[PDB]
């Protein structure tokens, strides 16, 4: 019984932490293409200018 | 077969004794070899619940 009072303990906090890293995580893999798309706006906005 | 069908009513007793004393000694054992275990459980999965915080 005790056994699993501590399997608990262990997994919910490891589960609850988990999520955080995941979201933090997922933030930081598409930053990458959020900065590219707005920067590819000036890139754009300059390359039609040439026209 | 007599005197070995006479010598039946006692071989098993010290048997039964014997077999009760081992019976106890593991009962003893086993509980609190648990207790140990369940000891040493509990503080190590407090141990790995701070390496993963």
């Amino acid at each position: 019984i005790e056994m699993a009072k501590a399997q608990r303990d262990y997994e919910l906090k490891k589960a609850a932490y988990d999520i955080e890293v995941n979201t933090r995580r997922a933030q930081a893999d598409l930053a990458y293409q959020l900065q590219v798309a707005k920067t590819k706006q000036q890139i754009e906005e300059q390359r039609v200018q040439v026209q | 077969d007599y005197l070995s069908s006479l010598g039946k009513t006692q071989t098993a007793v010290v048997q039964r004794d014997a077999d009760i004393g081992v019976a106890e000694a593991e009962r003893d054992a086993g509980i609190r070899e648990a207790e140990c275990k369940k000891e040493m459980l509990d503080v190590k999965f407090m141990a790995d619940t701070k390496i993963a915080d």
